[PDB]
C-alpha cells in the first residue's frame, strides 16, 4: 500500500479527539453536535444562537487561543429544508490547529454579525449579503460588494441560471449603455457526465 | 428573546420575476438509463422544469 | 529559525557622527549609486531587432491549430467526439456523419479562435493522434467575422507546413 | 483634379504614421501588452508613442473582460476621443468573452458596446500577434477622404 | 398665530390634491370611515401641511390626526 | 412562525414603514434630475416612485415587508449620492425595448408556444 | 416564418432593403430592425468609414454592406434580387455640384422602381411630404410631388408616405434654428404670421414604417402623418430661444454646404396643411407624440443646467 497511498499519521487523530471532546462539555447550552474528519480536523454543529458567544469562548482561554479567522464562507443546499450553511473557519496560533464552526440559517431567520469579536468579518459579511440573500443584522455597514448595481437576483445561489438575466449592448441611438434581455449565440451545452454502479460502498446510503 | 410563536405559510417574492406563476416544476424519480444495467442513477428525488422553444440560429 | 533586520544602533562617537555629518550635508551618498550606477550605461543594449530578428522558442509551444493527414491523405481524424468533450472553453464543434465508402468522418469542425484559451488539452486527448497546436503566431485579421474557423479552412493551414509541425513531434513525442 | 489623390498621400500617410493609443489594463491580458513596450519587442520608437490622457489619443485598445458595471464607463470614454478613432479589441475576452461567455455578469462580448474594428485571438495573444494585428491598422488605411467630396 | 391662520391654509389644502376629496373641506372629514382610501394615500397628506406653514410630524401624530380637525388642533396648541 | 423579526413586529410600524421613506423618495427625486444632467419631466419621476411602491402589494407578513426595506433603504444611499453614473438610474424606464403583445391575436403571428 | 420572442438574435422572418440610411433618417429606422430581427441589406455610396457607427446595431450576421451607385441599373439589381419588402428614404437637400438635382427624386426612386417591381419585391414603399403640392412650389419642395405622380404609376402597391416636418435628435429641421447665433433671429420672413407645421417627433415616424413594413393590408393606399396638437405659433422660433438662454465631409473643411440663400429659406415657410381625409396615423399607429415635453433633450446649451420652463403655447389659431 505504500508506494503511492498517502501515509496517515495517528497522534494528530488522537488530541483533536480529546481538546474537542470536551467543547461539547462546557458550553452544552449551544454546541449540537461534533466530529472529527479523517484528516485530523473538526468539525462543531453549533446552533444558530451562539455565534457571538462561542467564538467570544473561542476568542480568548488559556487552554485555546484561536485569535486568527481565516475564512468565512457559505454554502446552499436545496433540500435541507433550512437553505444556507455557514461554515468559520479559525487558527489558534499558539497550538497549531484548525478548528472550523458549522452554522445553519435560513433567508428570513436573520443572524448576528460577529463584527466586534472578530474586525475581519467587516468585509466577509457585507459580501454574502450580495451572493445569497443571508441578512446579517447590527452589522456597522451593509452594502454591495463584488456585485454591480443591477443584479437584484443574489447570483451564487442554485437559483440563478449561470447567464444572468440580462446581457448589455450599447446602441447608439442615444448615448447610453443600455439592457436588452439575454440572447446567445451558442446553447452553452449540457453534457451529461454521471455514471452508474456506485464505486464507493462505504459510503453506502442508508438501506432504505 | 422575543419568541414571538405565530404561523403564516412560509412563501417568498420578488426575487425571480415572471417565472414565478408561469410555470410548473415537476419532481420526478430518475428512470435508469436502460443500456445499462447499474442501479445506482436512482435514490434521489429531483426536479426539473417544463421545457420551451429551442430554435434555430 | 529567525532573522532580524532594521535592528542596529548608530554607534555615538565622534569618530562616527562626522562620517554621518559628511553625508547628510556633504551628499557623500545618494551620488555613490545614481551618480554611478546609472551609468554604466556603456553595456551593450539588448533588444530583439523585430521585423527581422526574431527569439528564442522550444518545441512544445502552442498557437494556431492544423489537422495532419498520413502519407497519402485520410483526414487522420476519425470524428471520436473528444477533443470536443475535454475543451474547458467549449471552443470545438464536431458533427460527423457516415461518409460514402463507410469509414466515418466529419462534417463540421469549427474551432472558434476567440474562445479558445490555448489549453494544450486538444493535444492530448486524440487518440488517433490528429489535432495538433502549431507553432506559427501568423494571426490578427481586421474582423472578427473572421476568426472562426470551419474544417477547410483548417487542413490548408494545416498543410501550408507540415515541414514544420512533423518536425517538431519527433523531438517531443519521447517524453510524454 | 488630380491634386486632391496625390494630397491623400500625405493626409492618408500622416494619420497612420503617429499613433497614441490608450490602452486598458484590467485582466491578465495587460501584462502581454507591458511587454509589448519593454525592450525585446519595443513597441514606442517604432512610430506608436505608448499611453497618454484620454483626450489625445486616436486608438483605444481593450484587453481585459467587460463586466457588467464596466460597461458604463467605456461606452463614455470611447465618445470623448477625437475624430480619426479606432477601436481594436485584443485577447480572447474582447471577441466573446473568453469563458465567462455563459457567465451572468460579464457582457458577452465588447462588440455589442462599440463599433469594433480589428480583432486578435488568445489567451494571451503573444505579443507578437499583437503587433501583427497593428500591421494590419496601418495597413487599414488605404482609404480616401477623396471621392466623397470629389465625387457626389 | 391666529385662528384665521391655520383653519385657511388648512382647507384649500385637501382640495388642491386631485384625488378622492370634492369638498368635503369640512373641517371633520374622518378618513375611510368617511370618505376613504388607502392607507398609503392618507400618509401622503400628511406631509404637504409641513414643508407648508413649517413643522414635522415626526411621530405617531400623523396615525391619529384622522381628520383636518385634529392636524388643525394639533397645529393650534403646537405653534400658538 | 417562531424566528425573531427583522424591524417590525406586526404591519402596522411595518406599514408606517412603508409609508416613511416614500417621503424620502418622494421629496428627492428631482435634486438628481438636475444633478445627473439627465432631462426628463419631473413628475414621470414622481410616478415611477409611486408606480413601484405600489407593485408588491399582496405580501402577507412581517419579515418579509422588512426585507424588502432593507433593499429600498438601500438605494437611497446610492442615488442620493453619486454611485450611479446616468447609465445605472435611467434602466428603471426602458426606452429602447420593443413592445410585448401581451394580448393574444398579436402572438399568434409572431413567436411559438409562449 | 417568426420565432421565438422578438429580443435580438431572432428571426421574424422579413429580410429588407433600405437604400440611403446613412443620415439622419436612415440610420433611426435600421436600428429598429436591428432588434426585432431582420436581414437588412444596407448599401450605401461612397462611405466606407461613415457606416460604422452603425454595426453594433444588428446582432450578428443580420445587417449586411453593399456598394453601389444608382445610376447604373444593375447596382440596384444585384443587391434586391432577394428581398420581401424594400423602403426608399433616397433624396437629399441642396443641388450638387455634380447630380443636377432634377431627376434625383423622378430618376433615382425610379431607377429603384426598376427591377425591383420586375424581381418580385412585394410592398415596395417610398417617401412624400406634407407640404409638396405640384402646383408652383417650391423649386425643391417640387420634383417630389412628381414622384407621388410620375413613380405611382409603377408599382401599384405602394402605401408611399407623407409625413410632416419632423425633429429628430441630430435633425438639421429644428436645429437650422439656433445655430442663427448671427445679427439677429429674422423670421421667414421677418413675419410672424403662418408658423409652425406638423411637428412629429421622430420616433413616431420611425415606428410607422415597421408598423406598416408587415402591416398588413396597406399596399397601394397612401398615408399622411398627423403632428401632435395643433397647428403652432409664432412662439415657436422664439420657444428655441425660450430654452437654450440664448458624413464624408473633409480633412479640413468644405467649399459649400450653407444656409443656401434658395429654397431653403422658403422652403421653411411654405405651411400648407393639407388633406385630413388621408387615414393616416392612427390608423397605423399607435402613436402622436407632442412638441413641449420633447423639445428640452434635442435642446442643450450653453447653461447645460438650469431650465425652470413654464411656457407652454394654446395651438395655436386657424385650429
Ligand atoms: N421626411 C422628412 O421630414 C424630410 C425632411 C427633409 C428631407 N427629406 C428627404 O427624405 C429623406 C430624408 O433624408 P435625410 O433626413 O436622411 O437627410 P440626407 O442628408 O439627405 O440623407 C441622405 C443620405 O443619402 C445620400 N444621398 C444623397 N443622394 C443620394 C443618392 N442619389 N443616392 C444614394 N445616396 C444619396 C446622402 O449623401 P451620400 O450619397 O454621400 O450618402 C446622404 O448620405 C431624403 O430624401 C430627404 O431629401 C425628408
Ligand atoms: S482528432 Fe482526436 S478528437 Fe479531434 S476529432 Fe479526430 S479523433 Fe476526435
Ligand atoms: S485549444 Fe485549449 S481551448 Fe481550444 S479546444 Fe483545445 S483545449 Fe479547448
Ligand atoms: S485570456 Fe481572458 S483573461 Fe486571460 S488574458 Fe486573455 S482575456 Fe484577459
Amino acid at each position: 500500500t505504500r508506494p503511492t497511498v498517502r501515509p496517515r499519521n495517528d497522534v494528530a487523530h488522537k488530541q483533536l479527539s480529546a481538546f474537542g471532546e470536551y467543547v461539547a462539555e462546557i458550553l452544552p447550552k449551544y454546541v449540537q453536535q461534533v466530529q472529527v474528519s479523517c484528516f485530523n480536523e473538526l468539525e462543531i454543529c453549533i446552533h444558530p444562537d451562539g455565534v457571538i458567544p462561542v467564538l467570544t469562548f473561542l476568542r480568548d482561554h488559556s487552554n485555546a487561543q484561536f485569535k486568527s479567522l481565516a475564512d468565512l464562507t457559505a454554502v446552499d443546499i436545496p433540500t435541507r429544508q433550512n437553505r444556507f450553511e455557514i461554515v468559520y473557519n479559525l487558527l489558534s496560533l499558539r497550538f497549531n490547529s484548525r478548528i472550523r464552526v458549522k452554522t445553519y440559517t435560513d433567508e428570513l431567520t436573520p443572524i448576528e454579525s460577529s463584527v466586534p469579536v472578530y474586525k475581519a468579518a467587516n468585509w466577509y459579511e457585507r459580501e454574502i449579503w450580495d451572493m445569497f440573500g443571508v441578512f446579517f443584522a447590527n452589522h456597522p455597514d451593509l452594502r454591495r460588494i463584488l456585485t454591480d448595481y443591477g443584479f437584484e437576483g443574489h447570483p451564487f445561489r442554485k437559483d440563478f441560471p449561470l447567464s444572468g438575466y440580462v446581457e448589455l449592448r450599447y446602441d447608439d441611438e442615444v448615448k447610453r449603455v443600455v439592457a436588452e434581455p439575454v440572447e446567445l449565440a451558442q446553447e452553452f451545452r449540457k453534457f451529461d457526465l454521471n455514471s452508474p454502479w456506485e464505486a464507493f460502498p462505504a459510503y453506502r446510503q442508508p438501506p432504505e | 428573546i422575543t419568541v414571538d410563536e405565530k404561523l403564516d405559510i412560509t412563501t417568498i417574492t420578488g426575487v425571480p420575476e415572471e417565472h414565478i406563476k408561469t410555470r410548473k416544476a415537476r419532481i420526478f424519480v430518475p428512470a435508469r438509463n436502460n443500456m445499462q444495467s447499474g442501479v445506482n442513477n436512482t435514490k434521489k428525488w429531483k426536479m426539473e422544469f417544463d421545457t420551451r422553444e429551442r430554435w434555430e440560429n | 529559525t529567525y532573522k532580524y533586520v532594521n535592528l542596529r544602533e548608530p554607534s555615538m562617537d565622534m569618530k562616527s557622527v562626522t562620517d554621518r555629518a559628511a553625508q547628510t550635508l556633504l551628499w557623500t551618498e545618494l551620488i555613490r549609486g545614481l551618480g554611478m550606477t546609472l551609468s554604466y550605461l556603456f553595456r551593450e543594449p539588448a533588444t530583439i531587432n523585430y521585423p527581422f530578428e526574431k527569439g528564442p522558442l522550444s518545441p512544445r509551444f502552442r498557437g494556431e491549430h492544423a489537422l495532419r493527414r498520413y502519407p497519402s491523405g485520410e483526414e487522420r481524424c476519425i470524428a471520436c467526439k473528444l477533443c470536443e468533450a475535454v475543451c474547458p472553453a467549449q471552443a470545438i464543434t464536431i458533427e460527423a456523419e457516415p461518409r460514402a465508402d463507410g469509414s466515418r468522418r466529419t462534417t463540421r469542425y469549427d474551432i472558434d479562435m476567440t474562445k479558445c484559451i490555448y489549453c494544450g488539452f486538444c493535444q492530448e486527448a486524440c487518440p488517433v493522434d490528429a489535432i495538433v497546436e502549431g507553432p506559427n503566431f501568423e494571426f490578427s485579421t481586421e474582423t472578427h467575422e473572421e476568426l472562426l474557423y470551419n474544417k477547410e479552412k483548417l487542413l490548408n493551414n494545416g498543410d501550408k507546413w507540415e515541414a514544420e509541425i512533423a518536425a517538431n513531434i519527433q523531438a517531443d513525442y519521447l517524453y510524454r | 483634379e488630380y491634386v486632391v489623390a496625390k494630397l491623400d498621400d500625405l493626409i492618408n500617410w500622416a494619420r497612420r504614421s503617429s499613433l497614441w493609443p490608450m490602452t486598458f489594463g484590467l485582466a491578465c491580458c495587460a501584462v502581454e501588452m507591458m511587454h509589448m513596450a519593454a525592450p525585446r519587442y519595443d513597441m514606442d520608437r517604432f512610430g506608436v508613442v505608448f499611453r497618454a490622457s484620454p483626450r489625445q489619443s486616436d486608438v483605444m485598445i481593450v484587453a481585459g473582460t467587460l463586466t457588467n458595471k464596466m460597461a458604463p464607463a467605456l461606452r463614455k470614454v470611447y465618445d470623448q476621443m477625437p475624430e480619426p478613432r479606432y477601436v481594436v479589441s485584443m485577447g480572447s475576452c474582447a471577441n466573446g468573452g473568453g469563458y465567462y461567455h455563459y457567465s451572468y455578469s460579464v457582457v458577452r462580448g465588447c462588440d455589442r458596446i462599440v463599433p469594433v474594428d480589428i480583432y486578435v485571438p488568445g489567451c494571451p495573444p503573444t505579443a507578437e500577434a499583437l503587433l501583427y494585428g497593428i500591421l494590419q491598422l496601418q495597413k487599414k488605411i488605404k482609404r480616401e477622404k477623396r471621392l466623397r467630396i470629389w465625387y457626389r | 398665530l391666529t385662528l384665521e391662520g391655520i383653519k385657511d391654509r388648512v382647507l384649500y389644502v385637501l382640495k388642491l390634491y386631485d384625488k378622492i376629496d370634492p369638498e368635503k373641506l369640512s373641517v371633520n372629514s374622518h378618513f375611510m370611515k368617511d370618505l376613504g382610501l388607502d392607507s398609503l394615500d392618507q400618509v401622503e397628506i400628511i406631509m404637504a401641511m409641513e414643508d407648508e406653514f413649517g413643522f414635522e410630524i415626526p411621530d405617531i401624530d400623523a396615525e391619529k390626526l384622522m381628520c383636518p380637525q385634529e392636524i388643525v388642533d394639533y397645529i393650534a396648541d403646537k405653534k400658538d | 412562525t417562531s424566528v425573531k423579526p427583522i424591524f417590525s413586529r406586526d404591519m402596522n410600524e411595518a406599514k408606517r414603514r412603508v409609508r416613511e421613506l416614500y417621503r424620502a423618495w418622494y421629496r428627492e427625486v428631482p435634486n438628481t434630475v438636475h444633478l445627473f444632467q439627465l432631462d426628463i419631466s419631473v413628475k414621470q419621476g414622481r410616478d415611477k416612485v409611486r408606480e413601484m411602491f405600489k407593485k408588491n402589494a399582496h405580501i402577507t407578513d412581517p419579515r418579509v415587508v422588512d426585507l424588502l426595506v432593507i433593499k429600498g433603504k438601500m438605494e437611497l444611499e446610492e442615488t442620493i449620492k453619486v454611485w450611479k453614473q446616468r447609465t445605472h438610474v435611467m434602466r428603471f424606464f426602458h426606452e429602447t425595448e420593443a413592445p410585448r403583445p401581451k394580448d393574444f391575436l398579436s402572438k399568434f403571428y409572431v413567436g411559438h408556444d409562449p | 416564418i417568426p420565432h421565438g420572442k422578438g429580443g435580438r438574435s431572432s428571426v421574424s422572418g422579413i429580410v429588407a432593403t433600405v437604400f440611403g440610411a446613412t443620415g439622419f433618417l436612415g440610420r433611426y429606422v435600421v436600428n429598429h430592425l436591428g432588434r426585432m430581427g431582420s436581414q437588412v441589406i444596407v448599401p450605401h455610396r461612397c462611405e466606407p468609414y461613415d457606416t460604422m457607427h452603425l454595426r453594433p446595431m444588428g446582432d450578428l450576421g443580420q445587417i449586411i454592406f453593399m456598394d453601389w451607385n444608382g445610376r447604373d441599373k444593375d447596382s440596384i439589381r444585384r443587391a434586391v434580387e432577394h428581398s420581401s419588402v424594400v423602403i426608399n428614404l433616397v433624396g437629399r437637400e441642396w443641388e450638387t455640384q455634380n447630380f443636377d438635382f432634377e431627376d434625383v427624386f423622378v430618376k433615382i426612386p425610379q431607377a429603384i422602381a426598376q427591377v425591383s417591381k420586375e424581381a418580385g419585391v412585394e410592398k415596395f414603399i417610398h417617401i412624400s411630404h406634407l407640404n409638396a403640392d405640384i402646383k408652383s412650389s417650391s423649386k425643391y419642395l417640387r420634383s417630389k410631388a412628381v414622384g407621388e405622380k410620375e413613380v405611382r404609376e409603377t408599382f401599384p402597391e405602394a402605401t408611399i408616405i407623407k409625413p410632416a416636418e419632423i425633429f429628430g435628435r441630430e435633425d438639421r429641421f429644428l436645429n437650422y434654428f439656433a445655430n442663427i447665433r448671427w445679427f439677429g433671429g429674422v423670421p421667414l420672413i421677418s413675419l410672424g404670421k403662418k408658423t409652425v407645421k406638423q411637428p412629429v417627433y421622430i420616433v413616431d415616424v420611425t415606428k410607422g414604417i415597421i408598423n406598416a413594413i408587415k402591416d398588413p393590408d396597406a399596399r397601394g393606399k397612401t398615408f399622411a402623418f398627423v403632428g401632435p396638437s395643433r397647428y403652432l405659433l409664432f412662439d415657436l422660433v422664439q420657444y428655441v430661444f425660450a430654452v437654450a438662454h440664448r458624413i464624408g465631409r473633409l480633412f479640413e473643411i468644405s467649399p459649400f454646404e450653407p444656409w443656401t440663400t434658395r429654397d431653403k429659406v422658403e422652403r421653411i415657410h411654405t405651411t400648407d396643411k393639407i388633406l385630413p381625409h388621408l387615414p393616416g396615423l392612427e390608423d397605423l399607429g399607435v402613436e402622436a407624440t407632442p412638441l413641449e415635453l420633447k423639445a428640452i433633450e434635442v435642446l442643450r446649451r450653453h447653461r447645460t443646467y438650469r431650465w425652470l420652463s413654464s411656457e407652454i403655447e394654446d395651438v395655436q389659431p386657424a385650429k
